[PDB]
């Protein structure tokens, strides 16, 4: 079963994950929130493991999902200015926003398995989990699911590739089918932006009123409203809000339930995203497979 | 050199209406001013009307304030006169005038032609 | 109830100080700007002062820059205009004005002048305080038929300005054409009036002019005479 | 102490100026008219000031608004005055059981086409691109009318269910709106097609669609019968006739009824009141206007006995009677430009169609 | 009922020429207040250029007690403008609710008033009809003005609406029949605003309303012995019936009991892939155009505050080290002074690694650590 | 400092003095800090994370920016074994 | 730092007049109209071009065309014969029109001229000055010159012309030529010399020395 994944994760170490070079920025705790997304946006990276001065340790991680629960709660009106983004900090926001759920930052030695870094991204429910050498105390790099699968593919060219590759997405069972988050073309930015903060999801494909997919509206596309200093109207529609990218993209990345298993890996690493719908020939929501499910059905 | 002609005029019945045209060319005529004189027989020299440069101000005399209408034009640089309510008794001689007063709204008079107007 | 009474006028040697108020009574002066103005005897006004004691900031005009210090005591609501160095054209009627410069509509930022006062007169001349000199205009014996001999009385070389002139025929006048004072170059004061009487009245009705000068004490008669 | 008339600028205003002649040749108080542009917003904040217009020209669904305001007065008709008139149109200028403006014409749109370039008039909205992927390739254009205002473009959305408000037992539901129903959504739906599949133009005005069908560049047109001087003008070949069927179901334009209000203002109530009751609802009255720019059905019966002969006023009748009369209440003071604001929204692709009709939905009674 | 994306509800209350409702975004729940002016009411001139000059002027007068205004949308019946909510009501039901107020709430309510009216003074408008039916309070028990120029189309069309429509609050200036009303009538304003922060009822209180117009005519109002003699000099000084002797914002501002608790925010003058990626130009070290034995006597100079510990090997090589308060663990580094030209010295880090001791922590944060405290003291 | 071998042993603050008799001006940079001074390279075809390979003298230097706002940038691209870091690390002045 | 230049005219009772004032640089709608009677304040009428200020009726009206600001008077009263003035407020410095002056309109009369000898009581004092006299004559526009002697003589000439009769609205002029008793050996005959609007050809009254 996945006897030939697990101990290719185990001998492999995640030291082989890093690339030769990357471009890391750390933030420190006393700096206020609204530059360091607007540094996120200069520098292009997602994540940037936070640092304390005042205890000399890694204090956490800031990152676009801090951003979707920030510009959910200290935003008030699209005419009234947000002044709670340029007054707060990030030592300030954090002892808010982590006042009920205390949890600290877990991140991986590099001389470790990549099982174990899979086990850690999975259990904890975080995508981007960073690496510390307990040598020296600094941190490398920040892995991603992309990153990993990107280093898996590249791998996968041994004669047993089909034990279960060969069978058909609906019998494994591998993604969310039964509850899935769906927002109108019409709708506005703040509801996306509550159900963001509501459910745990990463992505909400964007439906018209028959169900045909005709974008899709991730948590990528929220910084570059930030980046065009749009953050303060938050009332326009998503199409409005997907309009920035309407002169470079092709489509949506649509796949079928009868479809093998090795296919959508090769269509997904390829293209350089994180999930595929599910569809229909009359191209409706079915459900959406992610990277941490993928990742789930390889660790067992 | 400056030239002037006058047209209009004749053997009119009193009482009616008639008008009276005056032009001149060759300068510029928009910052000058145009009156009509009347010289009767039997008297002397008389001021009837004048015109302004751009409408400023339409003046006339005691007896032609309320029977006179002096008009100008730009586009073919005439003047009119609409005379109303003719007398017997107002038969003569009438003049047109050149001011050369050049920046200023005085009048240095001089009369170019004129034209016998002779009611019955 | 808003009347401007200015004080400090009259008259004034050339390179001499002076320094006239405007009590401003009805408002208070902190808010408003004083403006004084000029006004030339024949000419129009000119904007000369300001200042705005509540942002503290004054304003000048070009010709006047940097010699005309004005002032403003919030306390006694007057405003001073201390002149400096003043040439022989500074010589008008200054009045006072206040300035409006709120929004009274949503639409118009009101920047006019509301109140104005009655004005002093301050006048500039080098020369100093000297009685007129009446001489009689004789009317000439020749003249058209049927028309009318001008007679009048010349008042030369005087100072200062107000002289009121009459006659003897009557209290009541008719006729007369009292002219306004010219400035020659010698710096005093000039001033004709004539009365248009019929031709007749030569031989037989007489007029003395009736020069009243006050502030120099002056009350001359001249008897014109048709003579040749 | 004389007589001022406002009338909008499409109207027949020297019409009006002929009748005020006779009423000054036969007493001597002189009568000056003016049309002063968008005066149903100038004339009642005038009005409220106690100046302004002594008498106003308009549709009734204005004067309920006006009248709450007390900015109309109380009329008194005589029996035979009642009797003249058509009384679906005394019907029509009622405000809470009292009559407050005097009937002067019907107006209702009607379908206007060229006939030298389209013979046949088509009898279905669906069919008019098909037509118009024709003309396009002869330098013509099927229709274009005013898209600017929501009068003209209500027919198309209101034909397969749209209404203003509910209508049951004298009384309009303020709360039964049908601007966010199917048809409403369907209507405005093939309304935004029109534009966006090349075949209208989003910045077609009443000046600029009347200039295109006088110059003979449109084949079709929606306009009222004010228009009808304008087109015996440029002499085109013309005809009128019914507004086509949506979807089997046929157009409801807004059946417009002309008054006459007077302000309760104006100490020259009796002068205008015998003006209008002796001059200008007689068949010589009427027929002065009426020869400057067409007013359409008019309220005295004598005068329509005659004027029925015209197959155009004809099927203006059929329009309007298979159309819905306005409302009277001062809730479509608030209706007007809240779906004007909808169909430009809709028109520019500001807003999609939900959107639009939600905002027509809330702002519909009250804003 | 709609604008924007903000639904209506209630009505919170009455103006003299605006009706203010409640209006709630329908994703956010935030309160927003609407002022409906309506046109057939009041309407000077209905040119939308007038409309413009509304957008272009309302909108800038931003202060901390003043509520801003959003927007004005323009409507055929109706105008609406968007002003912020605040929760705490008007000051007059918080005069009717607590009855007289202590002195250190009444001037701290007083002083944000008055720098409320002296932002509209400096910005040229007055708000004529000011009342404590006209300011409110916030959450955090602040004072907000309500309408700043709004009340002046009331005094732009007749005088006399302003006093039949407004009987208690009108200057006696106004009822005596002046025709344009100054800012004597904020200052007459904010002092009965001040009588009603310190005694609870009105100074200018009668029910027969020319013996009212009397009242205000005359120059005499009841004082208790509730509140201290300090403050009864500036009231008779702030409400003379004459506006001579009328007090202005600076005779406010050197009064003694305006001074005591002053804030100094109230007064702005002291005197009256797919994402984009922006190239940036990055440098090594510090660029100083001085003379090279100095710049390391200011190196020094900046590091012996910091409480270092440093040696050298060269006169331009200095490896310096410092020992971590809550780290066990020391960090070293190493300054190098470089010639780039003869004018300018280039200042260059040099980090080493910690060769055996598994330090906690982070080795290059600490080294970032070392600098970021250094770049401040050199400033250079 | 353990590792190192100075002249002088002592690692104390106060000695540090700009009175020696030397007045020798310091040396020159090489010339591959020379671009570094004036251009940094981002390789836009690639990731932003990623970045082209530096060279082996620039390694643990500052990297500093001009101050647009009240953040202080710097950066120096640290080495591991194999593998190059570049650690941007922003802080309020 | 800017001019302003009105314009000048004169009409009738209930006359509709207009005043234009040209803008030198640009200004925005800051733009006040004084009218002063003479020898009284400068009452406002107008303060920013547009609406009016409370007080003074509604006949005054003003228009707004980019930098040239208007002053209409439909239907001018009786009373409203004073000095109008154009007034720039939005810059720095403030700067006032020329002014216009509005005169009732009247027919035009010809000027009477008398010449005034000098008399011999202001020949032995040294100081003698001719004067030629203009009376009843309509405008306010004339142009006298002193040829003295079949000489232009022109420096020494003081005209000063009197506002208009409440009853007749006439002018009058007075020109004094001024000299002394040493410039009248250079002189046989004076001739005050006037061209009127009016008067069709120039007449000049001389008087022979020594009579
Ligand atoms: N299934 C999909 N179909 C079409 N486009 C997609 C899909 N998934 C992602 N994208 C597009 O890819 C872009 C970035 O991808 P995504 O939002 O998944 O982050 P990401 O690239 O996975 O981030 P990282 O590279 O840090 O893991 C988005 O703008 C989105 O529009
Ligand atoms: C004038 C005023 C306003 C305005 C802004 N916020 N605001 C609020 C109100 C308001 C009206 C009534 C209120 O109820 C009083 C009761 N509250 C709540 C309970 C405790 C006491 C105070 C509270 C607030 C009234 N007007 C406004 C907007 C525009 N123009
Ligand atoms: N390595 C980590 N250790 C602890 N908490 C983390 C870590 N990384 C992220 N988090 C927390 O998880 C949240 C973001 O998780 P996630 O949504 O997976 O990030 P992203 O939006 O980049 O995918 C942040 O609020 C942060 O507090
Ligand atoms: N828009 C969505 N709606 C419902 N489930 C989702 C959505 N996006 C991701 N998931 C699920 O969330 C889990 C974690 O995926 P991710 O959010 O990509 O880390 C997987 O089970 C996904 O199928
Ligand atoms: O929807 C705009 C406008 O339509 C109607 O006014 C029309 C009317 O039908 C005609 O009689 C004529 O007056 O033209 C008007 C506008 O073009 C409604 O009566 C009106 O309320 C509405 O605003």
């Amino acid at each position: 079963n996945n006897s030939v994944y697990t101990s290719f994760m185990k001998s492999h170490r995640c030291y082989d994950l890093i690339p030769t070079s990357s471009k890391l920025v750390v933030f420190d705790t006393s700096l206020q929130v609204k530059k360091a997304f607007f540094a996120l946006v200069t520098n292009g990276v997602r994540a940037a493991p936070l640092w304390d001065s005042k205890k000399q340790s890694f204090v956490g991680m800031l990152t676009i999902t801090d951003f979707i629960n920030i510009l959910h709660r200290y935003y008030k009106s699209a005419l009234v200015q947000i002044y709670e983004l340029e007054e707060h900090k990030i030592e300030t926001w954090r002892e808010v926003y982590l006042q009920d759920s205390f949890k600290p930052l877990v991140c991986i030695s590099p001389n470790a398995s990549l099982f174990d870094a899979v086990s850690s991204l999975i259990r904890n429910k975080i995508h981007r989990l960073p690496v510390i050498d307990p040598e020296s105390g600094n941190t490398l790099y920040i892995l991603t699911h992309k990153r990993i699968l990107k280093f898996l593919k590249l791998f996968i060219t041994e004669f047993p590739k089909p034990e279960f590759m060969s069978k058909s997405l609906e019998e494994l069972q591998i993604g969310t089918y039964a509850n899935i988050a769906m927002v109108r073309t019409t709708t506005p930015v703040y509801v996306a932006l509550g159900i963001f903060v509501q459910h745990r999801v990463s992505a909400l494909p964007v439906v018209d009123e028959k169900g045909r997919v005709v974008d899709i509206y991730s948590k990528f596309d929220v910084i570059n409203l930030a980046a065009e200093k749009t953050y303060n109207n938050l009332d326009v529609s998503v199409t409005k809000a997907l309009q920035h990218r309407s002169h470079y993209f092709e489509g949506v990345l649509k796949c079928y339930l009868h479809e093998t298993l090795e296919t959508i890996i090769n269509r997904l690493v390829e293209a350089e995203v994180h999930r595929l719908v599910v569809v229909d020939e009359n191209d409706v929501v079915k459900g959406i497979v992610s990277l941490s499910d993928i990742l789930q059905a390889l660790v067992l | 050199q400056v030239q002037l002609q006058e047209s209009g005029g004749g053997l009119v019945q009193p009482g009616g209406s008639l008008r009276l045209s005056c032009a001149a060319s060759g300068r510029t005529i928009s910052r000058y001013a145009m009156s009509w004189f009347r010289q009767a027989p039997g008297k002397e020299r008389e001021f009837v009307a004048v015109a302004r440069r751009s409408g400023d101000g339409a003046f006339y005399a005691d007896s032609v304030q309320g029977r006179f209408t002096v008009s100008r034009d730009d586009a073919k640089n005439t003047v009119y006169l609409q005379m109303n309510s003719l007398k017997p008794e107002d038969t003569a001689v009438y003049y047109c005038a050149i001011d050369s007063d050049t920046f200023y709204s005085g009048s240095y008079d001089y009369w170019g032609q004129g034209t016998q107007v002779t009611v019955s | 109830e808003v009347q401007l009474v200015e004080s400090g006028g009259g008259l004034v040697q050339p390179g001499g100080s002076l320094r006239l108020s405007c009590a401003a009574s009805g408002f208070n002066i902190y808010y408003y700007s004083i403006h004084w103005v000029r006004q030339a005897p024949g000419k129009g006004l000119e904007w000369v002062a300001s200042i705005y004691p509540y942002s503290g900031s004054t304003s000048y005009a070009d010709s006047v820059k940097g010699r005309f210090t004005i002032s403003a005591d919030t306390s006694k609501n007057t405003a001073y205009l201390q002149m400096n160095s003043l040439r022989a054209e500074d010589t008008a009627v200054y009045y006072c004005a206040r300035y409006y410069p709120y929004f009274i509509s949503y639409y118009s930022k009101m920047e006019a002048m509301d109140y104005w006062g009655q004005g002093t007169l301050v006048t500039v001349s080098s020369a100093s305080t000297k009685g007129p000199s009446v001489f009689p205009l004789a009317p000439s014996s020749k003249s058209t038929s049927g028309g009318t001999a001008a007679l009048g009385c010349l008042v030369k070389d005087y100072f200062p300005e107000p002289v009121t002139v009459s006659w003897n025929s009557g209290a009541l006048t008719s006729g007369v054409h009292t002219f306004p004072a010219v400035l020659q170059s010698s710096g005093l004061y000039s001033l004709s009036s004539v009365v248009t009487v019929p031709s007749s009245s030569l031989g037989t009705q007489t007029y003395i002019c009736n020069v009243n000068h006050k502030p120099s004490n002056t009350k001359v008669d001249k008897k014109v005479e048709p003579k040749s | 102490g004389k007589l001022v008339i406002w009338i909008n600028g499409d109207k027949g205003y020297n019409g009006l100026a002929e009748v005020g002649k006779k009423f000054e040749k036969d007493t001597g108080i002189k009568v000056t008219v003016e049309h002063p542009d968008k005066l149903e917003e100038k004339f009642p904040q005038v009005a409220a000031t106690g100046d302004g217009p002594d008498i106003i020209f308009w549709a009734h669904d204005r004067f309920g608004g006006y009248a709450q305001s007390g900015l109309l007065a109380e009329i008194t008709p005589a029996a035979a005055f009642q009797d003249k008139l058509y009384p679906f149109t005394w019907d029509a200028v009622r405000y809470n059981g009292k009559l407050i403006a005097y009937p002067i014409a019907v107006e209702a749109l009607s379908l206007i086409y060229n006939k030298d370039l389209l013979p046949n008039p088509p009898k279905t909205w669906e069919e008019i691109p098909a037509l118009d992927k024709e003309l396009k390739a002869k330098g013509k254009s099927a229709l274009m009318f005013n898209l600017q205002e929501p009068y003209f473009t209500w027919p198309l959305i209101a034909a397969d269910g749209g209404y203003a408000f509910k209508y049951e037992n004298g009384k309009y539901d303020i709360k039964d709106v049908g601007v966010d129903n199917a048809g409403a959504k369907a209507g405005l739906t093939f309304l935004v097609d029109l534009i966006k599949n090349k075949h209208m133009n989003a910045d077609t005005d009443y000046s600029i669609a009347e200039a295109a069908f006088n110059k003979g560049e449109t084949a079709m047109t929606i306009n009222g019968p004010w228009a009808w001087s304008n087109i015996d003008t440029s002499a085109v070949n013309y005809g009128v006739t019914v507004l086509p069927t949506f979807k089997g179901q046929p157009s409801k334009p807004f059946v417009g009824v002309l008054s006459a209000g007077i302000n309760a203002a104006s100490p020259n109530k009796e002068l205008a009141k015998e003006f209008l009751e002796n001059y200008l609802l007689t068949d010589e009255g009427l027929e002065a206007v009426n020869k400057d720019k067409p007013l359409g059905a008019v309220a005295l019966k004598s005068y329509e006995e005659e004027l029925a002969k015209d197959p155009r006023i004809a099927a203006t009748m059929e329009n309007a009677q298979k159309g819905e009369i306005m409302p009277n209440i001062p809730q479509m003071s608030a209706f007007w430009y809240a779906v004007r604001t909808a169909v430009i929204n809709a028109a520019s692709g500001r807003q999609t169609v939900d959107e639009a009709l939600k905002d027509a939905q809330t702002n519909a009674a009250e804003f | 009922v709609k604008i924007g994306h903000y639904i209506l509800g209630d009505t919170l209350g009455v103006g003299t020429f605006g009706k203010v409702k409640v209006g709630k975004h329908e994703l956010t729940g935030h309160k927003v207040a609407v002022k409906i002016l309506n046109r057939q009411k009041i309407r000077s001139l209905d040119v939308v250029g007038k409309i413009r000059r509304e957008i272009q002027n309302l909108k800038l007068f931003r202060h901390p007690h003043i509520i801003k205004l959003y927007q004005v949308i323009s409507t055929p019946s109706d105008i609406f403008m968007v002003m912020e909510y605040v929760s705490g009501g008007e000051l007059f039901d918080y005069i009717c609710k607590n009855g007289r107020l202590d002195e250190k709430e009444s001037r701290r309510l007083f002083q944000q008033i008055l720098s409320g009216v002296d932002y509209c003074h400096r910005h040229m408008v007055v708000h004529r009809d000011l009342k404590p039916e006209n300011v409110l309070l916030d959450a955090h028990m602040n004072a907000k003005i309500a309408d700043f120029g709004l009340s002046n189309m009331m005094s732009d069309g007749e005088f006399l609406r302003t006093s039949c429509g407004s009987p208690n609050y009108a200057a006696p200036e106004v009822i005596s029949g002046r025709l344009y009303a100054g800012p004597e009538v904020d200052i007459w304003s904010s002092g009965v605003i001040l009588y009603a922060l310190l005694c609870g009822t009105l100074p200018f209180d009668d029910d027969h309303v020319p013996t009212l117009f009397k009242k205000i005519c005359d120059g005499i109002f009841y004082t208790p012995q509730y509140l201290n003699p300090s403050v009864i000099s500036l009231l008779k000084h702030m409400l003379q019936v004459d506006p001579m002797k009328r007090a202005t914002i600076k005779d406010i501002r050197e009064h003694e009991w305006f001074k005591q608790d002053l804030p100094k925010y109230l007064f702005p003058e002291d005197p009256s892939k797919h994402q984009g990626v922006r190239k940036a130009k990055w440098h090594l070290g510090i660029r100083s155009q001085s003379r090279p034995n100095d710049i390391m006597a200011e190196v020094c100079r900046a590091i012996k505050q910091l409480d270092y510990e440093w040696k050298v090997v060269n006169p331009y090589y200095l490896r310096v080290r410092r020992k971590n308060p809550v780290t066990s663990t020391y960090s070293k580094m190493s300054l190098q002074l470089y010639q780039v030209d003869s004018r300018t010295y280039l200042l260059d880090f040099r980090s080493i690694d910690d060769e055996l001791t598994p330090r906690p922590g982070s080795h290059t944060i600490e080294f970032f650590e070392m600098c970021a405290n250094l770049i401040k003291i050199l400033a250079q | 400092d353990l590792s190192s071998s100075p002249p002088g042993p002592y690692g104390q603050e106060m000695y540090a003095f700009r009175s020696a008799a030397r007045f020798k001006s310091p040396p020159i940079l090489p010339p591959h800090l020379l671009q570094v001074i004036l251009n940094k390279d981002t390789n836009i075809s690639c990731d932003p994370a990623l970045l082209p390979e530096p060279n082996h003298v620039m390694l643990n230097h500052l990297y500093a920016l001009s101050i647009k706002d009240s953040v202080m940038v710097l950066s120096a691209t640290h080495r591991y074994k194999k593998k190059y870091v570049t650690t941007l690390l922003y802080k309020p002045i | 730092q800017m001019t302003q230049s009105p314009s000048s005219l004169s009409a009738s009772v209930g006359d509709r007049v207009t005043i234009t004032c040209r803008a030198s640089q640009s200004v925005s709608s800051a733009v006040a109209w004084y009218q002063q009677k003479p020898g009284k304040a400068p009452k406002l009428l107008i303060y920013s071009a547009s609406s009016l200020y409370s007080g003074v009726p509604s006949r005054f009206s003003g228009s707004r065309s980019g930098t040239d600001f208007t002053l209409t008077i439909s239907s001018l009263q009786p009373e409203d014969f004073a000095t109008y003035y154009c007034q720039q407020s939005s810059s720095g410095p403030i700067t006032f029109g020329q002014g216009t002056k509005v005169e009732i309109k009247r027919t035009v009369a010809a000027p009477s001229v008398f010449i005034f000898p000098p008399s011999d009581s202001q020949l032995k004092s040294g100081t003698a000055s001719v004067v030629c006299l203009l009376n009843n004559f309509y405008p306010r526009e004339a142009k006298v010159q002193w040829k003295v002697d079949n000489a232009l003589q022109s420096g020494n000439s003081q005209e000063s012309v009197t506002e208009q009769d409440s009853k007749d609205s006439t002018y009058s002029l007075s020109s004094t030529l001024t000299l002394s008793k040493a410039d009248y050996e250079k002189h046989k005959v004076y001739a005050c010399e006037v061209t009127h609007q009016g008067l069709s050809s120039p007449v000049t009254k001389s008087f022979n020395r020594g009579e």
